[PDB]
């Protein structure tokens, strides 16, 4: 049946309407579920490498695997207990971590999938030829995807460049590496790191073993890096139909610096990103995580230092809550790298009804 | 808890540094355009100092002539500088009876071997001895030990393993090993002296060298009574664990932060680098220790002092300090380097990773990498030099020469290649 | 028989041809001698005259523009999976039917979008298009309330050939310096502006200067608008301030001279945001806010 | 090394159905590299491509339809179509390219081995394989089931056909644990060996035989070796002893 209720710390006053409570140490389940499922929520619960591109790659990956190791019973046809087992798999992902748009987005197309083969064919020959478009599918609209935008952004940068950067975003550190090997050109990366995931120092470390001129920074230390330094780049999660770059966490607070200080920043996304949602603000519908994340005090994550706190439900009248995801402005980025080679923000949903 | 006394183990490591260290002192020599013993005094002064005692043997007219032009020998300095002056080359055993004979010694006395820098407060470690002398009545010196940077690989001369207790903060073993510069011996040695009675067992490698020791009036009657001990880290302390005077204890201070003495020269470099970086945490050339000194702060680790002049159109990468009154010229590349103080750069000089002492000129159209050139010795037009190149004392680097990969210059006016005379050995010239 | 050639044939006439239309012209004539049955023998030829021209080129952007609409065009074309003689032909015919089409163009701006300026409503006009000047004559033509300031451009001084053209027309002006440009903006209404080319991100690549007239048009809330003919969007991104493919020099410093002779290298190409654009005017009907951007993608089908 | 045509005129006709293996795309069409109708580069155009997603689906390195347009026969300019195709013709076109790959993969192996030029080699093939049989693949795959087609015309190397069979298709190791108990047993041995030659067979220990098993096409010495070891279990049966095969 699964677990319910017991929520730790305090619920707070303000930003309360999605989930941020759960299982995370499993106890008594329904006695039919494929452990990958689980284990992949396990990772999702308490992951700090991924950043919205390898997720649903991931997903992908493992419903791929699910696929080969599916058996269709004797009596009931292939789609019968598929989809419910589906949903029980959904609903598990949710209490777990909240769905992207990107997972939406493979769900749907798995929902047109099985809509498309109607219950009539035999076993081995269907999925031989699911998995097999399936794979040729990933391998069109994402991999050669993201190398199209490579290839973009090679002929996009000039001559002699020092950039600020920031997040876990794949594509990214796959373009600053390129720039770093095979460009051969005069390339600085000044790196800026985040509390709630260690995506910043991820990047610095890969940056590292490629060996790289690497400035290391902060949110708070911004006044005094720019006192020469030129480019700004981000890294997005999904935008809407309003236009609005709704991605992860110190993005706009950088934008709006960069504004400020003359010139403006540079974002990358995939052509399969772009939702029908419409929200204009972070109080919508927000990725909001345990407060265990904002407790280790500085320098590392596994360090458990008894210092000043270490109390939440004892504390009277304490509300110690962080935010994941946000709502950056529609004017503040100008560069859009996508499918389409290049274009502007304000195109919203150009390739939402082109499909 | 108050009143305590410093004696200074300087002109020890001579000859170590082979080309330099023959005509002037060891200690004397500048670490970033000033002076090495000045920091070494500024950190006994934060330790807690009320007299100054040097050792010195080799060219100490020098030392004492500093020591008279320095500003502790005013009477504004709550320590004194009185010198011991004795025989030619001894070892600190033979050191440590001469101060025997003379007789200071009173209490907890401060014995330093050589001359570090560091930022960790003192007063605490202070405390801490003794509380543990408090203890026992059978205890008898500090050792100082910091974490070193993950996994050791650029440590080949001290790379020593330390077995140690959590509860006590205690050695158990000490041993030297020449594994990763040489595959002959990849080793490690446990004696059962100390098993049934320590039993938390705690194998570790990676600790770096301090050589700062807080010592009991124990320690010069016990190298009085044991004269077989002529050194103090490979023989002494594995003689104490081996219970030479039995029931005895020894201390072991464990600090996150960083400490390293000065040692050999990629050492000395690496030291110096941090020095510039924001490592050491008070430690900065900007706050003036010297009065005569006029540093001041910039941005991306950058440190200029008065009067330093540079002319337009000069990229420069990161970390970069600048002595006062110097002039350089136009299209320099200059990266990870000290320039020394009234240094004349010329022009179109490309610099990466070096390091230039105090009055020094840079010859038009030249490439230094990773490589050190000594006080008031020049370089020419057209040098090309690679990664660890010491140049000594006044050596003069002429027109058109090449150099390769670790080539040593001789300082003094013998058994290496090159000399201070004109032009380095490409055509046989000199002594 | 060359391109460069055509293009060099016309120099003192102008003021109606819209360059690029003569171009495309130009592109078809080159195109109508070698048999365009072929596909292997002629596009490839075409890109390789294209590329000659581009490099070749001294001052000009819209060229470009001009001849991949041409390839787009010719794309269009060989989607009717019919025959190739007849749709050769109908390729062949659609040169001169093109240049006849930006006439035509130009009297419906003319005619239609022309209701800017009509209660003596006070016109600041900057960069030289062709458009804005029949607009111009054609609203006078017309007969209604109207008053125009001129900025002074200098590339080779062409504010004082503007000055002239205003002239023969019979309309009071008056000559305004782009420092003192701040000063006035409180009698004058509305900013019009004629560009060289159109980005993909939506934003103008003008003259000598416009981003800075954009910024205090900003400033002000008087509304900065672009009146031009609807051929000149280029596959051109300015991703930063100070960015353009240019051929001239993008703020050289100079070295120390003593005789004044390295001086006037400054900026005569700008670029402004997409944001400060009010009303777009083109032929095309009345579009603005991202149409131009949406033409491209339909254009590239990307 | 890799050149020169694979049929006997270098440049295609009208109607002639052909194969690209596209390297980029997505500007005019794509002028990219032929494996039908030698290796020097044709054009496509992005007119006739599009039948019924459109920049997914080709890209880089995966196999792409051709049908020959138009030929100029002076200079070299060959005009291709993806859309004017047969309708199944496609699936033809593809199964053609196939083979024309499958016969260059066949004749770089022998080129590279006997250090000898690919374009007489091909020249040496393509005249009973590429004209009277059909496709050169095919004939190929028929020769190797049972030959027929490579007695036309006299062989110049006999090596290089030896290496290309291998490369299509070898000692297969076994080993015999004899562990006899019985009355008379030399004899026995003798009789097995005599039986089982008729491959290799050395000896190394008393109790131990190793023999390796000579295969056509890798699958036939599972057949070979079973039946070896039948005919061991057959010998020792009679006598009174036992051979325990792993």
């Amino acid at each position: 049946p699964g677990i319910s209720s017991v929520i730790p710390t305090v619920l707070e006053q303000s930003f309360d309407n999605s989930s941020l409570i759960s299982v995370k140490e499993l106890l008594l389940n329904k006695d039919l579920i494929h452990p990958s499922i689980l284990l992949l929520t396990s990772h999702l619960a308490h992951y700090k490498i991924v950043g919205s591109i390898p997720r649903c790659i991931a997903m992908l990956e493992v419903f791929q695997i699910v696929i080969k190791d599916y058996q269709t019973p004797k009596g009931t046809t292939l789609s019968r207990n598929l989809t419910s087992y589906l949903s029980h798999q959904i609903d598990l992902l949710k209490k777990a971590r909240p769905l992207s748009v990107t997972m939406g987005n493979a769900i749907r197309w798995l929902k047109q999938e099985i809509s498309l083969i109607d219950p009539s064919t035999p076993d081995k020959a269907a999925k031989k030829d699911l998995c097999e478009k399936i794979g040729q599918f990933a391998k069109e609209k994402i991999e050669l995807a993201d190398q199209l935008i490579i290839d973009n952004a090679s002929t996009q940068i000039e001559e002699s460049t020092t950039i600020v950067t920031y997040g876990s975003s794949k594509v990214l550190t796959e373009l600053l590496l390129h720039n770093a090997i095979s460009l051969k050109k005069n390339i600085k990366v000044i790196v800026v790191d985040s509390r709630p995931l260690f995506e910043g120092r991820k990047m610095a470390e890969t940056l590292r073993n490629a060996g790289v001129n690497v400035m290391y920074a902060l949110i708070t230390s911004l006044d005094t890096i720019f006192n020469d330094v030129d480019y700004v780049f981000l890294g997005a999660h999904s935008i809407l139909s309003n236009g609005f770059l709704y991605s992860r966490a110190g993005t706009a607070m950088l934008a709006m610096s960069a504004k400020r200080r003359n010139i403006p920043v540079l974002v990358c996304c995939e052509s399969l990103k772009f939702s029908q949602r419409v929200q204009l603000d972070s109080v919508t519908f927000n990725e909001l995580a345990d407060p265990n994340d904002l407790v280790n005090i500085d320098y590392e994550n596994p360090v458990e230092r008894r210092g000043n706190k270490g109390a939440l439900l004892n504390q009277f009248i304490k509300e110690r809550k962080f935010e994941k995801k946000k709502l950056a402005m529609e004017n503040k980025p100008k560069g859009n790298k996508i499918g389409g080679k290049k274009g502007s923000e304000g195109e919203s949903k150009d390739a939402s009804n082109e499909e | 808890e108050d009143r305590l006394q410093a004696v200074v183990l300087t002109d020890s490591y001579e000859t170590r540094f082979m080309p330099l260290t023959a005509v002037k002192p060891r200690c004397l020599l500048p670490l970033a355009n000033v002076p090495l013993i000045e920091y070494t005094l500024e950190f006994l002064a934060k330790a807690g100092v009320h007299e100054v005692f040097l050792i010195c043997s080799s060219h100490a007219n020098q030392i004492n002539d500093y020591i008279e032009n320095s500003k502790w020998n005013l009477p504004w300095s709550p320590f004194k500088i009185t010198t011991i002056m004795s025989p030619e080359a001894r070892c600190t055993g033979d050191v440590m009876r001469d101060l025997d004979n003379r007789g200071i010694i009173t209490g907890d006395f401060i014995l330093v071997s050589g001359d570090v820098l560091t930022n960790i407060d003192f007063s605490k470690m202070l405390e801490f001895h003794k509380k543990m002398h408090l203890q026992d009545k059978d205890h008898i010196s500090t050792m100082c030990l910091s974490k070193a940077s993950t996994y050791p690989k650029t440590r080949t001369i001290e790379p020593a393993a330390f077995v140690l207790d959590k509860s006590t903060s205690r050695c158990i073993y000490y041993q030297d090993l020449p594994l990763p510069s040489s595959r002959e011996k990849t080793s490690i040695q446990i004696d059962p002296e100390l098993l049934d009675n320590v039993d938390e067992f705690v194998i570790r490698n990676d600790l770096i060298d301090c050589r700062i020791d807080i010592c009991t009036s124990h320690v010069p009657l016990i190298f009085q009574e044991n004269f077989d001990y002529q050194s103090l880290r490979t023989d002494f302390v594995k003689g104490v664990i081996s219970s030479d005077i039995l029931g005895k204890h020894i201390y072991a201070y464990l600090t996150d932060e960083y400490a390293v003495r000065v040692e050999s020269w990629q050492t000395y470099d690496t030291i110096s680098q941090d020095f510039l970086g924001r490592w050491c945490y008070p430690l900065v050339l900007d706050s003036n220790i010297q009065d005569d000194q006029t540093y001041s702060y910039e941005s991306r680790h950058i440190y200029k002092e008065k009067d330093v002049v540079l002319a337009q159109s000069c990229k420069i990468g990161k970390c970069t300090a600048i002595g006062s009154g110097t002039k350089i010229g136009e299209g320099t590349k200059i990266e990870n380097s000290v320039i020394g103080r009234n240094c004349q750069i010329g022009e179109n000089i490309r610099i990466k990773n070096s390091f230039i002492w105090d009055d020094c000129i840079i010859g038009n159209n030249s490439i230094i990498d990773h490589s050190l050139i000594a006080s008031n010795a020049t370089l020419g037009s057209n040098v090309r030099l690679n990664d660890g190149c010491i140049i000594g004392f006044n050596v003069k680097i002429d027109d058109n020469m090449d150099l390769d990969r670790n080539t040593k210059i001789s300082a003094s006016p013998q058994d290496l290649d090159d000399q201070t005379l004109a032009v380095s050995i490409v055509g046989d010239k000199g002594v | 028989f060359n391109i460069t050639e055509t293009y060099l044939r016309f120099l003192e006439e102008d003021t109606e041809m819209t360059m690029p239309i003569a171009a495309i012209e130009a592109l078809v004539t080159l195109l109508r001698i070698k048999t365009p049955e072929t596909a292997a023998e002629m596009i490839n030829t075409i890109k390789s005259s294209t590329e000659e021209l581009i490099k070749s080129i001294p001052n000009s952007v819209s060229l470009r523009a001009g001849c991949d609409i041409f390839m787009r065009f010719v794309l269009r074309n060989l989607h009717l999976y019919g025959d190739w003689e007849n749709c050769k032909q109908h390729l062949i015919e659609n040169g001169q039917l093109f240049v006849s089409r930006a006439k035509k163009s130009r009297n419906k701006i003319a005619e239609i979008g022309v209701d800017f300026i009509a209660d003596d409503d006070i016109i600041l006009v900057h960069g030289y298009s062709r458009a804005v000047f029949s607009l111009l004559n054609h609203a006078a033509n017309k007969f209604i309330r109207f008053r125009c300031v001129v900025t002074e451009s200098r590339p080779s001084k062409q504010g004082n050939q503007l000055y002239t053209l205003l002239e023969q027309k019979g309309i009071p002006v008056t000559l305004i310096v782009d420092s003192a440009v701040g000063a006035v903006i409180d009698k004058v209404d509305k900013v019009f502006v004629g560009a060289e080319g159109v980005a993909e991100s939506g934003g103008i690549i003008n003259l000598v200067g416009t981003y800075s007239v954009g910024v205090l048009a900003h400033n002000a809330r008087k509304p900065f608008y672009v009146v031009t003919e609807s051929h000149k969007f280029v596959r051109m991104f300015p991703l930063s301030s100070d960015d353009l493919p240019m051929a001239g020099p993008p703020l050289d410093f100079t070295r120390r001279t003593d005789d004044l002779e390295d001086a006037l290298r400054g900026p005569t190409i700008d670029y402004t945001a997409q944001e400060y654009i009010t009303a777009l005017i083109t032929d095309l009907g009345v579009l603005t806010p991202s149409a131009v951007s949406e033409e491209l993608i339909k254009m590239w089908y990307d | 090394t890799s050149h020169c045509r694979f049929y006997e005129n270098k440049y295609p006709e009208i109607d002639d159905i052909v194969m690209v293996n596209v390297q980029q795309i997505a500007e005019m069409g794509a002028y990219v590299k032929l494996l039908e109708y030698d290796n020097i580069e044709g054009m496509i155009l992005l007119s006739e491509l599009s039948r019924r997603s459109i920049q997914k689906l080709i890209r880089v390195g995966k196999n792409d339809v051709a049908v020959v347009l138009r030929v100029d026969k002076e200079k070299g300019y060959i005009d291709l179509s993806k859309r004017r195709v047969s309708s199944e013709d496609i699936i033809k076109c593809e199964e053609k390219y196939q083979k024309s790959k499958t016969v260059h993969s066949i004749l770089r192996y022998c080129a590279e081995k006997f250090q000898i030029p690919l374009e007489e080699l091909y020249k040496t093939i393509a005249w009973p394989l590429s004209r009277k049989f059909g496709h050169a693949y095919e004939a190929f795959k028929l020769s190797i089931i049972d030959e027929t087609v490579w007695e036309g015309i006299e062989p110049p190397s006999k090596d290089v056909l030896d290496e290309l069979k291998n490369y299509i298709s070898v000692k297969i190791r076994a080993d015999v644990e004899v562990s006899c108990f019985s009355y008379e047993g030399i004899d026995a041995i003798k009789d097995a060996l005599k039986s089982a030659e008729d491959v290799k067979v050395k000896l190394v220990a008393a109790p131990l035989y190793v023999l390796t098993t000579q295969a056509l096409d890798k699958q036939k010495g599972i057949e070979q070796l079973e039946s070896a070891i039948e005919k061991i279990t057959e010998v020792i049966t009679k006598y009174g002893g036992v051979c325990n095969i792993t």
